RNA sequence: GGUUGCGGCCAUAUCUACCAGAAAGCACCGUUUCCCGUCCGAUCAACUGUAGUUAAGCUGGUAAGAGCCUGACCGAGUAGUGUAGUGGGUGACCAUACGCGAAACUCAGGUGCUGCAAUCU
RNA sequence: GAGAACAGAAAUCUCCAGUAGAACAAAAGGGUAAAAGCCCCCUUGAUUUUGAUUUUCAGUGUGAAUACAAACCAUGAAAGU
RNA sequence: AAGCUCGUAUCAGUUUUAUGAGGUAAAGCGAAUGAUUAGAGGUUCCGGGGUCGAAAUGACCUUGACCUAUUCUCAAACUUUAAAUAUGUAAGAAGUCCUUGUUACUUAAUUGAACGUGGACAUUUGAAUGAAGAGCUUUUAGUGGGCCAUUUUUGGUAAGC
């Protein structure tokens, strides 16, 4: 009475995993084919030469 | 009509709003992983369209097509909308779709699609059915709506049904206008008088025509006129353009 | 885009069923040349002596050139004068005549006297676009007739003025 | 009269296990026209793997 | 919260485990917030534990 | 690129108003012997593409139109809510900590896309 | 809404607008516009054999229902039902 | 309780990613529906009913058949849109691909379907975290009068209701 996406989407991830093991078999390199959750993000130098930061001064009322 | 009225109601389907397709009938035909083939026969003014159409969610696929305007290649040049040329087109697709499958392996079977034409006995629609069933397709049918079926008894006349295949109701009607009221006979049938085709020879023309159809159904295309791109240029002369906002803002 | 008469509808409304329904049914048959059709009542009002589905009244429809004789012979009873309104916004007109012997008949003491309603519908060519089954459509405003266009047409032929 | 108190804590003592989804599910309830063909389909391919490949 | 406190092996009171920070484990700490006290440890405390 | 046959998604495709459409194609229109169906050849049937037409149909363009559909540091991190305290208040209910997060509205932009077969200055 | 002898608040006929404001044996809520409404045409599948499944449930009964298989049929040009 | 077949089995009162389902809170009423309290007159525009009657030109009665030209205000049994919390499913070895065997089903067609032979794919083999082993069977005791709290609530003015 219905049809469901998630399994057909799971099938496409198996197809992409098929190609990655084929390429790494050609040129010797790790596959790293497992998925990972989101990581804590890295360090970055941020310089605001365009825009000096401004005070907010929580006045309103 | 009020504003809340037009906000409320949903439209029908586009192919339902335009009155062409009956969606109650289509659901029975399409839904019968094997492609399911269907004989679509339509009758407009001056034309016969007979197509074998499968089904796909992309929307449709046509296997073969026969048209009325290909009949002058086969020797029928006059009276293209009548019952007998509809029989000749029904023969025509049956030889055509069979050669490309190489069957000319139980039978090949097709289902008849009418459209919206009302089923009356003696209709021109089922002449396309009778042609395909004589041609070699498995088109399932019964002898109800063929011409020559008595409403009183459960019998058929094969002599009258042979006659309508070979232009019987036309060439007999040439005989009633020849002896009576030439002024009617001068107006109609004027292509017959210029080609000097008398009435008895009309049965000879259809008989040679079915021999011509079974000879070469391989459908050479018409050559064409100028190109696609030459034809695309003249069509751009008539069609207008859209208007931009800044052209419409100052307006 | 000419202004041809589509059909002529001849109607008679009788309160009772019996001989009087069947006698007037013979009148419209011999006049129009066609066997008429009868209509049954929808519901009961009891002020009129009727019940549901009683075949209360007859009518008959005529098309073509045979209808134009019946109009031209009928409208002479009205002496080439309509009244002022008589016209739809759509474009059509009707007029009711008493005393069917005015258009002449053998006297028929068995059949007797009946009052026939007339009604005319007007359309231009191209009206098959509505009435057909495949690819049904609506007629545009420039081809929809008018109340105006019936006034111009009827004043021209049959030589009448409308009135008032 | 009726209350569903303590009824969740009773069922979650032995847990809620799955019906463990065997290989080769039972063909009772599968369409009998398919079952009648699939009887003969396994019969030929056991004969064909007996004499030919050995 | 009681299932999550077992999955991080925090059985009894005043027990402690290291937890790798991902998007997945951060939501596990988000459920058990009224019961745990956590922070980012230095090289000194891990050596002493 | 324009039409035709069969469609998919089913208003960005509807609705109302005017305006245009060379070509081919659809359409209106011509007739009533046969098949057939009516009160009525108007629908439906057959016959002719011959006598006539773009007036409609349909196709396209426009309207500070109605509607619809996408966008928004728009409404608004507001409403509402999960969890927490020996927090406040006589209560009604309200603050704070860790979380999730709307809607109408407002404004901007849009007005069918497309699959197969065929035919066309 | 606009028109038609008697004819009017309501008879019959005509046309335009008309997303369901009607009708579907009955309570209420769902469902339905070339139909599941309305009017006609032919009919008995409201049949035979007994299994499988869903609802209340101990996954026992009873009632009600769903999808097939083997027979014979009804309708339709046909797919089907 | 007695144990049995085995010993990383694949499971979990949990999250994440990828998709499903829902129609309460809030929003909406110049986007349909929508009560309520009270009702003034309409003798063939009804007749639902009651007693009567040697009949049907038949009386006597009652709820009234009818709202006839009224307004404004909402809702647990009104809706276009629609959070939170809870909820279904998937994250692979029984899986993926290549080659062609079986059949009395299916197709115009060895085309499909279903199950396979032979070959390839290896420990990051297909998210996180945990696992005082996992799987399974027999057999039997007691119990089948429950109460309290926070939050969401129905009846009751309000109850240690």
């Amino acid at each position: 009475i219905k049809h469901s996406k998630c399994r057909q989407e799971f099938l496409e991830r198996v197809k992409a995993n098929a190609a990655k093991r084929a390429e790494a078999k050609a040129q010797g390199v790790a596959v790293q084919l497992k998925r990972q959750p989101a990581q804590p993000r890295e360090s970055r130098i941020v310089s605001t030469e365009g825009n000096v930061p401004q005070t907010l001064a929580p006045v309103p009322y | 009509k009020s504003s809340a009225y037009s906000s409320r109601f949903q439209t029908p389907f586009r192919r339902r709003r335009e009155g062409k397709t009956d969606y109650y009938q289509r659901k029975r035909l399409v839904t019968q992983n094997t492609p399911k083939y269907r004989l679509v026969v339509r009758f407009t003014n001056k034309d016969i369209i007979c197509q074998i159409i499968s089904s796909t969610i992309t929307g449709d696929v046509v296997l073969a097509a026969a048209y009325s305007h290909e009949l002058p290649r086969y020797g029928i040049t006059h009276g293209l909308t009548n019952w007998a040329a509809a029989y000749a087109t029904g023969l025509l697709i049956a030889r055509r779709t069979l050669q490309k499958l190489g069957l000319d392996p139980r039978p090949f079977k097709v289902f008849l699609d009418i459209g919206l034409q009302r089923t009356t006995t003696g209709a021109r629609v089922f002449g396309a059915l009778k042609g395909a069933s004589d041609g070699g397709l498995y088109v399932p049918h019964s002898e109800n709506r063929f011409p020559g079926w008595d409403f009183e008894t459960e019998e058929i006349d094969p002599e009258l049904l042979r006659s309508y295949i070979f232009g019987g109701h036309v060439s007999q009607y040439m005989e009633e206008l020849a002896d009576d009221d030439e002024e009617r006979f001068s107006e109609l049938f004027k292509g017959y008088l210029a080609d000097d085709i008398d009435a008895d020879s009309l049965e000879d023309i259809y008989t040679s025509a079915h021999e011509a159809i079974r000879a070469d159904p391989a459908f050479k295309p018409t050559e064409k006129k100028f190109t696609k791109e030459q034809y695309a240029a003249e069509s751009k002369k008539y069609r207008q353009t859209k208007l931009s906002k800044e052209e419409r803002a100052a307006r | 885009r000419d202004l041809k008469i589509e059909k002529l509808v001849l109607n008679i409304s009788v309160g009772e069923s019996g001989d009087r329904l069947t006698r007037a049914s013979k009148v419209l048959e011999q006049l129009s040349g066609q066997t008429p059709v009868q209509s049954k009542a929808r519901y009961t009002v009891r002020t009129f002596g009727i019940r549901r589905n009683e075949k209360i009244a007859v009518h008959v429809t005529v098309r073509g050139p045979k209808a134009e004789e019946i109009l031209e012979r009928g409208l002479k009873v009205k002496e080439y004068q309509l009244r002022d309104r008589n016209f739809s916004a759509t474009g059509n007109f009707g007029f009711g005549i008493d005393e069917h012997i005015d258009l002449g008949i053998k006297y028929d003491p068995s059949i007797g006297i009946f009052g026939m309603d007339f009604y005319v519908v007007m359309n231009r060519p191209g009206a098959r676009v509505t009435r057909r089954k495949r690819c049904k459509g609506t007629v545009g405003n420039s081809h929809k007739t008018t109340k105006e266009d019936t006034v111009s047409w009827f004043k021209q032929k049959y030589d009448a003025d409308v009135l008032d | 009269n009726h209350t569903a108190h303590n009824q969740t804590r009773k069922a979650h003592r032995n847990g809620i296990k799955k019906p463990k989804t065997y290989k080769y599910p039972s063909l009772k309830g599968v369409d009998p026209k398919f079952r009648r063909n699939h009887k003969h389909a396994l019969h030929g391919t056991a004969k064909a793997l007996a004499a030919a490949k050995k | 919260p009681r299932k999550v406190l077992q999955l991080l092996r925090l059985t009894r009171i005043n027990s402690g485990t290291f937890v790798k920070v991902t998007k997945a484990t951060l939501e596990l700490l988000k459920l058990i917030e009224p019961y745990v006290a956590y922070g980012y440890p230095s090289y000194s405390t891990i050596r002493q534990l």
